[PDB]
């Protein structure tokens, strides 16, 4: 349960960094290529990233409603799935910071 | 001499290469069969460092292949070598007598300032 919670907190923080990312790009008033382009991967990472995470939700629900040896490694390949997409999600977001501060 | 070491080294590459096969071979049939239940944590990590073993294996074996190769070529040259000894020694041989007849000629020329000893010096 608190892995799930805490993969919902990740969400909405990497929601919210991309949404002060966009406020900061606008501000500084940046046209580069390179940081439009970060922000439509950010974009689609982030709309792989809450898809991600419904499942993995639903796929906890599930586990609890009926707990198994077989659910529950599923369950941890989810987890692992999910992972892999938050690494991908950050990947994204260092860039997107590193263009802005380089 | 390096006849052999040579097909040694061929030898080395054909090992290391079935190695490097055989180790990913491994590699594969890993992912596939433990992503199928990754509750079996001591095969896969297991198996995981056997496959980086030897994929630091295989490369260390490259390197030391591509320098024991140097060292190779390097000893193939050994006749060539030796006979451009035997052309410097024979050589440094014929510029002593060369050397000594002069200096005996510089003696003769000094006592005895015959024309035919300066013919002789040059």
């Amino acid at each position: 349960r608190a892995i799930v919670e805490h993969n919902a907190i990740i969400v909405e923080n990497n929601r919210i960094i991309a949404a002060v990312l966009e406020l900061i790009v606008r501000a500084l008033n940046l046209t580069d290529a390179e940081v439009i382009k970060a922000l439509i991967e950010l974009r689609l990472s982030t709309l792989e990233l809450v898809a991600a995470t419904a499942s993995l939700r639903e796929i906890t629900e599930e586990l609890k409603k009926n707990p198994s040896e077989d659910a529950l490694v599923e369950h941890n390949r989810a987890i692992v799935e999910h992972n892999a997409i938050i690494v991908e999600n950050n990947r994204i977001i260092a860039a997107v910071l590193e263009l802005i501060v380089g | 001499g390096s006849e052999v070491e040579i097909l040694k080294a061929l030898l080395e590459l054909k090992k290391s290469t079935a190695e490097l096969k055989r180790a990913t071979a491994s590699l594969r049939a890993i992912t596939e069969e433990l992503k199928k239940n990754p509750s079996e944590d001591a095969l896969v990590e297991h198996n995981r460092a056997i496959v980086e073993h030897n994929a630091i294996i295989v490369e260390n074996n490259r390197i030391i292949a591509a320098v024991l190769m140097l060292i190779v070529v390097a000893v193939g040259m050994t006749q060539e070598i030796k006979k451009a000894l035997e052309e410097l020694v024979a050589s440094t041989a014929e510029l002593k007598r060369a050397t000594a007849s002069l200096r005996a000629i510089t003696e003769e020329l000094k006592k005895n300032p015959s024309e035919d000893a300066l013919v002789e010096h040059n």
